């Protein structure tokens, strides 16, 4: 199979800068017929990947000239002018000279944004969810720039490392940020063996960390 | 203009199931269609191809899954058709068709389909209250499979929200979302989140209440 190679990883970039996205064939995708075939998808975060540019530099129906895709042979470049906000998102190369058609793993884009602290709220578990026999314990962390975060669970001064979910969202399309959500899931026992629950949110907008609290 | 996949759902490991791909405002018959699926794990994932009437019918296949999965298309009702027999835990993904090498070239929303021995379970909907802005919850927890849908006040509460991603551990997945509105707003005026599990059949309305 064809390997397609792509770097890198991941390419944040100023709004109204140039991005540049590069991807590799393990093989040459140039056909006896003289079409290189070669096509770059975006995926949106929440949705289906779409066609972006096809055959290195055609453009796909309603796509700005602001993307371009140059290239020959095995090395091609996907590059993303003035960017824009709505622009964020995993882009992906192909090919489809030879069966089966093969994708790269994937290039982030991720819009730079002036830096925002978590906006951070803790909530208790719920009666209805007591009654139950369960004891989650939600955190939210919200609208936050850079990506990189840590959150800290500490039960009475004490961290917890087990017994925690998080979930991650990508950045969002409108305003650059992230948003995280943290739950220390406890039976109701041991939530009731402590009193003094705290989330404990490490990032660079502070030099010590945001800290929410309750004591049950 | 559209494409529009149907048919997936849960099914057990060994199990059989069909996926549709009905088009919309153009022809299938005259473009090369294709099935492709996607994880986490192993990203896109070309899955089959079935070319036209004047092309035979050729098809071709991901070595995963030959002998397993059969490509069709139906022009006469503008659709194309995936079978997937002896299904594996790994073919779980969600699956896509398009036309290529056509100016109809859409992915439509795609198709999911769980392949798992674990059973269909509804989610306990919790509501999360506090102990200038508000900042409000729901917890989805103990659900199976994908997915529920969480709005707020039935989607008239759109800014301001963030619904996470939901997260698998083992065989039960939990969602959390989160509101936030002016201090003025609640508990003046009603927040109620809305969950929806199509799977299990569950509908469930939480009014977040002070305290
Ligand atoms: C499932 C995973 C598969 C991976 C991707 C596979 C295939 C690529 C996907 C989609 C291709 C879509 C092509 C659409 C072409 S219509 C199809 C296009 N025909 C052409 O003539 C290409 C255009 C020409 N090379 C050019 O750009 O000047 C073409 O690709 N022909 C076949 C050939 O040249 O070999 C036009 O409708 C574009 C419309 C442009 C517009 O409206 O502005």
């Amino acid at each position: 199979d064809v390997v397609m190679t792509q770097t890198p990883l991941s390419l944040p970039v100023s709004l109204g800068d140039q991005a540049s996205i590069s991807c590799r064939s393990s093989q040459s995708l140039v056909h006896s017929n003289g079409n290189t075939y070669l096509h770059w998808f975006l995926q949106k975060p929440g949705q289906s990947p779409k066609l972006l540019i096809y055959k290195v530099s055609n453009r796909f129906s309603g796509v700005p000239e602001r993307f371009s895709g140059s290239g020959s042979g095995t090395d091609f470049t996907l590059k993303i002018s003035r960017v824009e906000a709505e622009d964020l998102g995993v882009y992906f190369c192909s090919q489809s000279k030879y069966v089966p058609y093969t994708f790269g793993g994937g290039t982030k884009l991720e819009i730079k944004r002036a830096d925002a602290a978590p906006t951070v709220s803790i909530f208790p578990p719920s009666s209805e969810q007591l009654t139950s026999g369960g004891a989650s314990v939600v955190c939210f962390l919200n609208n936050f720039y850079p990506k990189d975060i840590n959150v800290k669970w500490k039960i009475d001064g004490s961290e917890r490392q087990n017994g925690v979910l998080n979930s991650w969202t990508d950045q969002d399309s409108k305003d650059s940020t992230y948003s995280m959500s943290s739950t220390l899931t406890l039976t109701k026992d041991e939530y009731e063996r402590h009193n003094s629950y705290t989330c404990e949110a490490t990032h660079k907008t502070s030099t010590s960390p945001i800290v929410k609290s309750f004591n049950r | 203009v559209k494409l529009e996949e149907s048919g997936g759902g849960l099914v057990q490991p060994g199990g059989s199931m069909k996926l549709s791909c009905v088009a919309s405002g153009f022809t299938i018959s005259n473009y090369w269609m294709n099935w492709v699926r996607q994880s986490p794990e192993k990203g896109l994932d070309w899955v089959a191809e079935i070319r036209l009437k004047s092309n035979n019918y050729v098809t071709h296949y991901a070595e995963s899954v030959k002998g397993r999965f059969t490509i069709s298309r139906d022009d006469s009702k503008n659709s194309v058709y995936l079978q997937m027999n002896n299904l594996r835990p790994e073919d779980t993904g969600i699956y896509y068709c398009t036309p290529i090498y056509s100016p109809f070239a859409y992915w439509g929303q795609g198709t999911l389909v769980t392949v798992s021995a674990a059973k269909t379970t509804p989610p306990s909907v919790y509501p999360l209250a506090p102990g200038s802005m508000v900042t409000l919850g729901c917890l989805v927890k103990g659900y199976f499979p994908e997915p529920v849908t969480v709005t707020w006040n039935s989607g008239s509460l759109s800014s301001g929200v963030h619904t996470f991603p939901a997260v698998l551990q083992s065989d039960l997945y939990t969602l959390s979302s989160s509101v936030t509105v002016p201090s003025s707003t609640w508990p003046s005026e009603t927040v109620t989140c809305n969950v929806a599990h199509p799977a299990s059949s569950t509908k469930v309305d939480k009014k977040i209440v002070p305290r």
